[PDB]
C-alpha cells in the first residue's frame, strides 16, 4: 500500500508520474499511471507529450500500452494535440508506424498548408544570394492567400486560432544558407474552440522595414482586410525545412523547466525559451522573439561596441533606462551562463546571442550540447560596469543563486533530457555516459563554499576566450 | 465453523486473482506484485441464512500447472482483468479449463477486475454480462485497488453454494 500510498498524495504531479512510468518494471503500475493522467490538467501534461510519445515507441508494450488510450483521448478532443501528436511521432521514428497511421485519419487542409511551406523553403535553394530569396519568398507567400482561410492553425500559438491572410510583403530570409531558414508574419482570427467553429470568410485584398515589434502590427493591421476585426491578431514563425529540432525541442524543455525552477525559488535569473514545432526528424517551425536582432548584427549596424550601444539605446549611466537595462543584461547573461554550463552548449558567439528592447540577451543555437563535441568577453563585462563592479559581482551571486536552486530540482530537470535519450540517434546522445556526465555538473556532492569556488573557477574560464 | 468451503481463484496471470485475495482476507492490495508461484492459501469466515461458513481460498496461476488443487472445489472464481481484453478473451478458455479438471457442478463467477481503470477499460461490462447469462456464470465487477464490490464478489459466490441445499 505504500507506493500507492505516494501516488495517492499530493506529491503525486505529472512529473512524477512519468518518472515511475518511466522507470516501472510493474505493468500494474504503469497501466494504474496511464489511467491517472485523464485527471491531471492537460496543460501540465502536455509539457512532456515529446517524452510520453517517445516512450511509446521506444518502450515495452506495456508501457505504450498504458499511456496510448490517454493520447487517443486527448487526440479525439483536439486536432492540434492530434497534428502535434502525429508530427511527433513520425520525427521520433527513423510500433510509432501503427499510431500515427490511426491518428493522421479531416487534417488534410492543415497537412497540406504545413506541406507547402516547406515546399517553399526547399525551392529557395537554388537562390545562392539572401536578397534573391527573399524576394522568391514574397512572391510565393502572396500565392498562399489563395485559400485565403481555411482550416488550419500555427500550433505554434499560444491559443486556438485560424489562418486568415499572410501579409507576404513582411517576409524575410534569415541566411545565405542552401538550405535558409525563413521568417514570416501571419494573421490569425482566435477563436474559443478551434474543433467547433466555421472558418472566417475572405475579405479582398487591394512595404518593409527594420522596425519593433508593436509599430509592425499597426503597419501590418492597417493595411490588413481582415485588420479592423477585434479578434484579429498576429503571429509570427521562423520555417525551417531542413534542419533538425528535435534537439531543440529538447532544449526548449530544459529551458522551460529551469525558467520554473528558478521562478518557484527566488532566483531572479532571465531566460527566454523559444517555442518548438517539430514536423519531421528534417523539419520545423520556431515561434521568434520580437523586438530582438543578432548581437553580431547588432556591431555590424550600430558600428559600436556593446556597451556603447546600450548607452546609446538606452541612456548614460545615471538614467533609468540604462540601469534597468544593465540588469536585465547581467541576469540574462547569468541564466543564459548556467544553461550554457549545465547543458554544456557550445559554438557560442554573437550570431547565436539576441539582444533585446529591454537589454537582456537571449541564446539561440542549440547544436552541439551534452555529448556532442559561454564566454564572458571583456565587451560584456564592460556593460556590466567591469570586474570590479558592484553589478558584475551580483552577476556571479545570481549564478550561484541560480545553481543552488538548479540542484534542489535537478531531477526534474535531468528526467526531461534521460527519457529523450531512449532509442535515440541523437548526435547529444552520442556517448555512454551522456546522461551521467550531465548529472556529475549538477555537483549535488559539493559545498556551498565549494560551489562558491566553483562559480569563481567557471567565470574564470569564461574569460580566457 | 458451520461448514468448509474451498474456493479457487483462477485466471491469467497478471489478472489480480492475487490481489483480490489480500483485500478479500486480510484488506490489503499491492501496487507491486509477486507473480503467484503455484498455490498461495488464505482464509476467511462468513455467515449467510444465519450459518456460519469457513471458506479455503486458493490462489492459483497463470506454472501451468496448478490444475491439481481444482478438483473438490466447490466454488471458483474466475477473473479477468477488465483493462486488458486478451485476459477477457482466455475467460473461454478458462471455463473449457474447469471443464476438464474440476467439478460439472462447481459455482463459477466472472470477476471483471480492477473497475476503478475506468479510462482504460477494454471490455464493456455489457459485453461480459452477456456471455454471463448466455453461460452458466454469475457475474460481477471489482477493484481490488479501492475495494469495490471485493465483499460482494465473495458474498454472492458464498450465498449461492449455500443453496445447494440437499433434501
Ligand atoms: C538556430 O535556431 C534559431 C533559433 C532562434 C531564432 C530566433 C527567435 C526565437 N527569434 C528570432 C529573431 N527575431 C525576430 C523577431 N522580429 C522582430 C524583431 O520584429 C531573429 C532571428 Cl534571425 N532568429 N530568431 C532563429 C533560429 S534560426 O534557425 O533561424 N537560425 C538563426 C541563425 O541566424
Ligand atoms: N488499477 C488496478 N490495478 C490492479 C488491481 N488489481 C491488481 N492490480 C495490479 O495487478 C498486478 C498484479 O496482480 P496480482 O493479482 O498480484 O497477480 P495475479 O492476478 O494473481 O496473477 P499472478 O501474476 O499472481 S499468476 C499489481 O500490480 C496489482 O497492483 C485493481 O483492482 N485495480
Amino acid at each position: 500500500s505504500w507506493l500507492l500510498r505516494l501516488f495517492e498524495s499530493k506529491l503525486f504531479d505529472i512529473s512524477m508520474a512519468i518518472s515511475y512510468l518511466y522507470n516501472s518494471k510493474e505493468p500494474g503500475v504503469q497501466a494504474y499511471i496511464g489511467n491517472r493522467l485523464f485527471c491531471f490538467r492537460n496543460e501540465d501534461v502536455d509539457f512532456y507529450l515529446p517524452q510520453l510519445l517517445n516512450m511509446y515507441i521506444h518502450m515495452d508494450e506495456d508501457v505504450g500500452d498504458a499511456i496510448k488510450p490517454y493520447i487517443v483521448h486527448r487526440c479525439r478532443q483536439s486536432i492540434n494535440f492530434s497534428l502535434q501528436c502525429a508530427l511527433l511521432l513520425g520525427a521520433y521514428s527513423s510500433r510509432g508506424t501503427k499510431l500515427r497511421k490511426l491518428i493522421l485519419s479531416r487534417l488534410a487542409p492543415e497537412r497540406e498548408f504545413i506541406k507547402s511551406l516547406m515546399a517553399i523553403g526547399k525551392r529557395l535553394a537554388t537562390l545562392p544570394t539572401k536578397e534573391q530569396k527573399t524576394q522568391r519568398l514574397i512572391s510565393e507567400l502572396s500565392l498562399l492567400n489563395h485559400k485565403l482561410p481555411a482550416r488550419v492553425w500555427l500550433p505554434t500559438a499560444g491559443f486556438d486560432h485560424h489562418v486568415v491572410r499572410v501579409p507576404h510583403t513582411q517576409a524575410v530570409v534569415l541566411n545565405s544558407k542552401d538550405k535558409a531558414p525563413y521568417l514570416i508574419y501571419v494573421e490569425v482570427l482566435e477563436c474559443e474552440n478551434f474543433d467547433t467553429t466555421s472558418v472566417p470568410a475572405r475579405i479582398p485584398e487591394n512595404v518593409a522595414l527594420k522596425e519593433p515589434w508593436q509599430e509592425k502590427v499597426r503597419r501590418i493591421r492597417e493595411g490588413s482586410p481582415y485588420g479592423h476585426l477585434p479578434n484579429w491578431r498576429l503571429l509570427s514563425v521562423i520555417v525551417k525545412c531542413g534542419d533538425d529540432l528535435r534537439q531543440e525541442l529538447l532544449a526548449f524543455q530544459v529551458l522551460k523547466q529551469l525558467q520554473s525552477i528558478w521562478e518557484q525559488e527566488r532566483v531572479p535569473l532571465w531566460i527566454k525559451p523559444y517555442k518548438i514545432l517539430v514536423i519531421s526528424a528534417d523539419s520545423g517551425m520556431i515561434e521568434p522573439v520580437v523586438n530582438a536582432v543578432s548581437i553580431h548584427q547588432v556591431k555590424k549596424q550600430s558600428q559600436l561596441s556593446l556597451l556603447d550601444y546600450f548607452l546609446q539605446e538606452h541612456g548614460s549611466y545615471t538614467t533609468e533606462a540604462f540601469l534597468s537595462a544593465q540588469r536585465n543584461f547581467v541576469q540574462s547573461c547569468a541564466g543564459y551562463c548556467l544553461v550554457c554550463y549545465l547543458l554544456q552548449v557550445k559554438d557560442r558567439h554573437n550570431g547565436n546571442i539576441l539582444l533585446d528592447a529591454e537589454g537582456h540577451i537571449i541564446h539561440i543555437d542549440f547544436g552541439f550540447i551534452l555529448s556532442s563535441s559561454f564566454k564572458l568577453t571583456t565587451e560584456f563585462v564592460d556593460v556590466m560596469g567591469g570586474l570590479d563592479g558592484d553589478m558584475f559581482n551580483y552577476y556571479k551571486m545570481l549564478m550561484l543563486q541560480g545553481l543552488i536552486a538548479a540542484r534542489k530540482h535537478m531531477d526534474k530537470v535531468v528526467q526531461i533530457v534521460e527519457i529523450m535519450q531512449q532509442g535515440s540517434q541523437l548526435p547529444c546522445f552520442h556517448g555512454s555516459s551522456t546522461i551521467r556526465n550531465l548529472k556529475e555538473r549538477f555537483h549535488m556532492s559539493m559545498t556551498e563554499e565549494q560551489l562558491q569556488l566553483l562559480v569563481e573557477q567557471m567565470v574564470d574560464g569564461s574569460m580566457r576566450s | 465453523y458451520d461448514y468448509l468451503f474451498k474456493v479457487v481463484l483462477i485466471g491469467d496471470s497478471g489478472v489480480g486473482k492475487s490481489n483480490l485475495l489480500s483485500r478479500f482476507t486480510r484488506n490489503e492490495f499491492n501496487l507491486e506484485s509477486k507473480s503467484t508461484i503455484g498455490v498461495e492459501f488464505a482464509t476467511r469466515s462468513i455467515q449467510v441464512d444465519g450459518k456460519t461458513i469457513k471458506a479455503q481460498i486458493w490462489d492459483t496461476a497463470g506454472r501451468a500447472i496448478t490444475s491439481a488443487y481444482y478438483r473438490g472445489a466447490v466454488g471458483a472464481l474466475l477473473v479477468y482483468d477488465i483493462a486488458k481484453h486478451l485476459t477477457y478473451e482466455n475467460v473461454e478458455r478458462w471455463l473449457k479449463e474447469l471443464r476438464d479438471h474440476a467439478d460439472s457442478n462447481i459455482v463459477i463467477m466472472l470477476v471483471g477486475n480492477k473497475s476503478d481503470l475506468r479510462h482504460l477499460r477494454a471490455v464493456p461490462t455489457d459485453e461480459a454480462r452477456a456471455f454471463a447469462e448466455k453461460n452458466g456464470l454469475s457475474f460481477i465487477e471489482t477493484s481490488a485497488l479501492d475495494s469495490t464490490n471485493v465483499e460482494a464478489a465473495f458474498q454472492t459466490i458464498l450465498t449461492e453454494i449455500y443453496r445447494i441445499v440437499s433434501q
